[PDB]
């Protein structure tokens, strides 16, 4: 219950993905990995994320945070700040 | 007291960006500590022309698309087609935008006759 | 509503009617709205910062349009630069000699 | 050694074909083609290949006399392409002379002046001739060759462009006059009902442009049917044969055209297309393939350029279309050999 | 005795503190004068990497002051893995120290 | 004349690092606390650096640190490799890494 | 004026130089192709590097590229280089 949401993300779901990625065909040992790789790119996220609303002295992440962690790694995203 | 006409820095310059809201971004921001009188003329200058392109090639894009509103699709179709505007926006996401329609040219089945 | 008052500034009555400006009858979303909001505050802050770099590298504590029209060489590329330049140096040569 | 060929006529009494005036050389192959004089064997094999060659920056890449590659100068009078370099006009004429022309932009070359004697250079009558017969010697290919036309002798341009309008560009180019609405470029959209009987009454045509619609598929005609009508047309205005008329064309694919209809236009115009990419904004940017009988045009596309990356380029353009503005500015450069055959506009 | 030759403006450095830290570390160990521009360098550039990341820090919650609180949260996003969880320790060590020493 | 280097057990110059936060416009107003912090996270990663290339100097039978020591120092650090990722160091080479 | 324009120096870079930069590189065997590629990459990566170091040098109002102009242009392009001063 509280070790299988890395599962929640469903084979479907990467075999969307990967055709929006114009992926033609996909192995059976894709979606072993890129749930690892998802998992990586969330941590290095939310590690900036929650020290952010470490330092404002919240307990809310707002989208403000989630917008500062992603343009400090380079992938600044826009439609989320006013 | 003052008569005169209450005419913005906006209006003489020609603009239609706020010069007086850029001058009091860069002199809130803390990058220098005087601020000259053409600068926040010049940025307003500079930021209206980048974002005429952007709304030019977004007009187009929607009007391609049969539409009268600018979607963030047409945002992302708008930038990502044109090569200078996708090298300044190259490490950057636009939400709701998705990827360009553009399939390699190996991927497809050989729609073509033997000669022979 | 007298503690129910705080105004965020933004950039949407100004892209709107650089919009009607460029395609009078197109109009445009309140989720595109807030994707030119950032890119305005992006490019705002990129040329800001790069400008205060090029002031502070030269010992110099006054920003000028000599370094954000520098700052637009930078980080402008191509023809783009080119043509932000002639539109940020038209605009302040009009704003110079007006009434 | 450049001193040298301005004393071994003056002093030694020497015929000026017994030097290589090119690169100072005392061995002579052949006669130069647009002056008295000899020219060395790998300097002649140069030459012709400079000619053959289309330059962006400048009227001629390299050096016309002696193909050199540095110190070009612009002709003076705006109507002709003429450029020579500053080794050149100092060994000839005299030193400190290449710095006074290259200080005016309205200095009229050698060709433009009334006496084509300056002390060390003869001109040629009729040369356009002989230089067919020195193309025909050894430059291994009969190239179209069209009598050039003299100044004194010199004719209003008669422009037919069919399917896209270049009136823009020629004006740009000088080669229709503003102001003055004569008529001298009509534009015709739809040729389904042109007839000779309607060419005779336009009067006679000197040169006829034609071109394939912009990337975006503006009209739903297959783009080969731009190719047939304009070739229908040309062979109508070609002039009766047995005249002495210049008779030039040009049409041009923005690679709109797959390799069947490629090979089909390159059959009936009677050459190989010639590719010419656009300035790199980091990549590749477009690219067009134009036929044509004027010359230095055919050696104008580039060994570098690739059918693959060109092929993806195409496909990328086609479906993608963000731009749907004929290249005029690609193709405007390919008319300035043109230049020396018909009156230019300033 | 010669003085004042050659009036030349002092570019201020690192290279005598990052020599004592050395010799702390390191009792017999010297050091070329090119991996000193570039401890010098590094120095230069870890330090505008933590004050423009306290900056932004600061900036973000519309407070003007910088105190060793964004120092702490810009060492703990800069410095990644066992780097923040020790230099966390020795900072807040050295702060401790500085704020009880009289 | 006790001097805010030696009050806080420190290195690294604190008043020179409270200047610099003074004049880099980073904000308004600078902390007491901040300098003196910053001054011991410096401290902390330089000594770190010093003590990895002097160990790669004793590999390398030498008493003095070349650039090669700190290419070496910071390469073979997972960490330091993740701080310096994006960061070339001069008269350094490369590891020498062959691949199987 | 007086300055000859030089040209043909992306030949400077010559064949064993790109051949030792893939010994470096860890580069067991190089075909005939590399070298034309090379030239050009380097020759790109010089073309933004100087385009951006030029650019300092003009608003410093000076002639003189400084090795400090060239750390700034590889430090706004997140190339951070050590040993000329950051
Ligand atoms: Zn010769
Ligand atoms: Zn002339
Ligand atoms: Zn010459």
């Amino acid at each position: 219950v509280l070790r299988d949401n890395i599962q929640g993300i469903t084979k479907p779901a990467i075999r969307r993905l990967a055709r929006r990625g114009g992926v033609k065909r996909i192995s059976g040992l894709i979606y072993e990995e890129t749930r690892g790789v998802l998992k990586v790119f969330l941590e290095n996220v939310i590690r900036d994320a929650v020290t952010y609303t470490e330092h404002a002295k919240r307990k809310t992440v707002t989208a403000m945070d989630v917008v500062y962690a992603l343009k400090r790694q380079g992938r600044t995203l826009y439609g989320f700040g006013g | 007291k003052t008569r005169a006409k209450a005419k913005t820095r906006s209006s003489r310059a020609g603009l239609q960006f706020p010069v007086g809201r850029v001058h009091r971004l860069l002199r809130k921001g803390n990058y220098a500590e005087r601020v000259g009188a053409g600068a926040p003329v010049y940025l307003a200058a500079v930021l209206e022309y980048l974002t005429a392109e952007i709304l030019e090639l977004a007009g187009n894009a929607a009007r391609d698309n049969k539409k009268t509103r600018i979607i963030p699709r047409h945002l992302q179709l708008a930038v990502r087609n044109d090569e200078e505007l996708n090298k300044l926006l190259g490490r950057v996401t636009i939400a709701q935008g998705g990827v360009l329609p553009n399939i390699q040219s190996v991927l497809l089945p050989k729609k073509t006759e033997s000669s022979k | 509503k007298k503690r129910r008052k705080t105004r965020k500034e933004s950039y949407a009555i100004y892209v709107y009617k650089v919009l009607k400006q460029v395609h009078p009858d197109t109009g445009i979303s309140s989720k595109a709205m807030s994707i030119m909001n950032s890119f305005v505050n992006d490019v705002f802050e990129r040329i800001a910062g790069e400008a205060s770099r090029l002031a502070h590298y030269n010992k110099r504590s006054t920003i000028t349009s000599r370094e954000i029209q520098t700052a637009v060489r930078l980080l402008l590329p191509g023809e783009l630069a080119k043509h932000a330049v002639s539109e940020g140096t038209k605009a302040v040569t009009k704003y110079t000699s007006a009434k | 050694g450049r001193d040298l060929i301005a004393y071994e006529v003056k002093a030694n009494q020497r015929n000026i074909e017994d030097i290589c005036i090119c690169c100072g050389s005392l061995q002579v192959h052949t006669q130069h083609p647009l002056f008295e004089g000899g020219i060395c064997a790998p300097c002649k094999d140069k030459f012709l290949d400079a000619l053959f060659l289309y330059d962006d920056d400048g009227y001629q890449s390299y050096c016309s006399i002696c193909c050199s590659g540095e110190t070009l100068l612009i002709c003076g009078n705006p109507d002709c392409t003429r450029c020579y370099c500053f080794e050149c006009v100092d060994s000839l004429v005299g030193p400190g002379t290449s710095g006074k022309v290259h200080a005016m932009s309205n200095w009229v070359c050698y060709l433009c002046l009334p006496s084509s004697r300056s002390g060390l250079l003869q001109r040629r009558r009729k040369w356009r001739s002989q230089l067919k017969a020195f193309y025909d010697r050894e430059s291994e290919n009969p190239l179209e060759m069209f009598e050039t036309v003299p100044v004194w002798r010199r004719q209003p341009v008669r422009v037919l462009s069919l399917f896209e309008d270049i009136k823009k560009e020629l004006t740009s180019l000088g080669f229709l006059e503003s102001g003055s609405d004569p008529g001298q470029l009509k534009h015709v959209v739809d040729v389904t009902d042109t007839v000779r009987k309607d060419v005779e009454e336009w009067g006679p045509f000197d040169l006829v442009y034609g071109a394939t619609p912009p990337l975006g598929h503006t009209c739903d005609r297959p783009p080969s049917w731009y190719l047939f009508q304009f070739h229908r047309l040309l062979q109508y205005a070609r002039p009766k044969p047995g005249s002495p008329g210049p008779f030039f064309w040009m049409f041009v694919d923005n690679l709109v055209l797959n390799k069947e209809d490629l090979d089909v236009a390159s059959r009936f115009l009677e050459m190989e297309p010639v590719t010419i990419p656009d300035v790199h904004g980091g990549s590749l940017q477009n690219a067009v393939r134009v036929w044509s009988n004027i010359p230095a045009i055919r050696s104008r596309h580039w060994a570098l350029v690739s059918e693959e990356e060109l092929s993806l380029l195409a496909q990328n353009k086609q479906s993608s279309k963000l731009a749907a503005k004929w290249p005029t500015k690609l193709v405007k450069n390919c008319f300035l050999p043109l230049r020396e055959y018909f009156k230019y506009f300033s």
